[PDB]
């Protein structure tokens, strides 16, 4: 039973430092090759570095953009793998994996030093590098109208703007209204702040009678907001 | 990248598909393949010359020729809808390793559905905050791939735009959102603003005017 558990992820300012841990079990850790891999938000897997076993003298290789700032190490007696990061930059986000690394080499068609592949992975740990400070969201109404209405149904919602850090949870009418509701994934503005939207489609008939209130919760800033969404008055 | 992959590939449910990885290093090295789903740890699918890990279904298989490596899925299932990454050396004889950009595989199991689009103008509330955000909501479309373009009057709008990656709704159809950040001055200085959503070659457009 192979288990890999990464930890140590958290928020850190640009130019700051952070150390990630990875506890391993269920295989011969002493001779195992270990690799760190990171996946930036909305991007793919990127190879960070690898540390070998005793045969090659515990040698370490790093990806170019990371070298000189990152350091990989290990303590075999407690089965721990480390990634120590100095002078962190924003690009150094966001989700880091440790992986048991196997070695492959075909003697008849292959080329040295063969290939390294990744047999087992951990759940990962999230590293967030931003200068941004904790902020509560400003909530604005997305009011329904003729332009927002088609086929006997209307669309209304809330704009949860400029908050930090993730996440925000949104419900409608204290959870009572769940049908037709969709809360979008947050987007990350250049300012370093997050924004998202929560929409619910409802019968056009209901607009006159039914009341619609979105409940925004943001635990990182300890802020709760009950916001009513009604059709705008043209006057 | 050093290893190039298709940005996205689609396949009918229960059919065969092949995604590729090309790079000069592959001429001398073998590639490994990985499946990745959101919020889940990657899985090694295939490696070496002809190596498949036990537990991985046999519909997965790898091949190679020249500077290219290929991953083939014979009989695509619904669960196979995921991200796929190839990995190998960055150069020939290198001790370093590298991943391709990755390919988003879409498994088509439902009828095409036209996107329902709603464009919200900046609320009077927000404008008082000296801010202005155009919100373009897109919903009930299939498959989950859209292109959003904004227009100020008739001219394209470059900056201020933020768009999310499409996500599943309750009814397994996809939804996406796009934001245009304007200053109240910019907002009031144009005759109209338009949100153009392109889905499966067809384009739907919603417009709002500041005179409201």
């Amino acid at each position: 039973e192979v288990q890999l558990v990464e930890s140590g992820g958290g928020l850190v300012k640009p130019g700051g430092s952070l150390r990630l841990s990875c506890s391993a079990s269920g295989f011969d850790f002493d001779n195992a090759w270990m690799t760190w891999v990171r996946q930036p938000p909305g991007k793919g897997l990127e190879w960070v570095g690898r540390i070998t076993g005793p045969g090659e003298g515990w040698s370490v290789d790093y990806a170019a953009p990371v070298e000189g700032r990152f350091t990989i190490s290990r303590l075999n007696s407690i089965n721990f793998l480390y990634l120590e990061m100095n002078n962190l930059r924003m690009e150094d986000s966001g989700l880091y994996f440790c992986a048991r690394t196997g070695k492959y080499y075909d003697f008849w068609s292959g080329y040295p030093p063969g290939e390294e592949y990744f047999q087992d992975w951990g759940r990962g740990t999230l590293v967030t590098v931003s200068s941004a400070s904790t902020k509560g969201p400003s909530v604005f109404p997305l009011a329904p109208s003729s332009k927002s209405t088609s086929g006997g149904t209307a669309a209304l919602g809330c704009l949860v703007k400029d908050y930090f850090p993730e996440p925000v949870t949104v419900s409608w009418n204290s959870g009572a209204l769940t049908s037709g509701v969709h809360t979008f994934p947050a987007v990350l503005q250049s300012s370093g702040l997050y924004s998202l939207s929560s929409v619910v489609t409802v019968p056009s008939s209901s607009l006159g009678t039914q009341t619609y209130i979105c409940n925004v919760n943001h635990k990182p800033s300890n802020t709760k907001v009950d916001k009513r969404v009604e059709p705008k008055s043209c006057d | 990248y050093e290893l190039t992959q298709e940005t996205g590939v689609s396949v009918a449910l229960g059919r065969t598909v092949t995604i590729t990885c090309r790079g000069d290093s592959l001429r001398s090295h073998y590639a490994s393949w990985y499946q990745k789903k959101p919020g889940q740890a990657p899985i090694l699918l295939f490696y070496g010359k002809n190596n498949r890990p036990s537990g991985v279904p046999d519909r997965f298989s790898g091949s190679a020729s020249g500077n290219r490596a290929s991953l083939t899925i014979s009989g695509a299932q619904a669960e196979d809808d995921a991200e796929y990454y190839c990995s190998s050396r960055d150069k020939s004889g290198s001790r370093l390793s590298v991943f391709g950009g990755g390919t988003k595989l879409t498994v088509l199991s439902q009828p095409k559905a036209a996107p329902s689009v709603t464009l919200f103008p900046p609320s009077s509330e927000e404008l008082q905050a000296n801010k202005a955000t155009l919100v373009c909501l897109i919903s009930d479309f299939y498959p989950g791939a859209v292109t959003v373009a904004w227009k100020a009057d008739s001219s394209p709008v470059k900056a201020g735009v933020e768009t999310t990656t499409p996500s599943k709704q309750s009814n397994n159809k996809y939804a996406a959102s796009s934001y245009l950040s304007l200053t109240p001055e910019q907002w009031k200085s144009h005759r109209s603003y338009s949100c153009q959503v392109t889905h499966e070659g067809s384009t739907v457009e919603k417009t709002v005017a500041p005179t409201e």
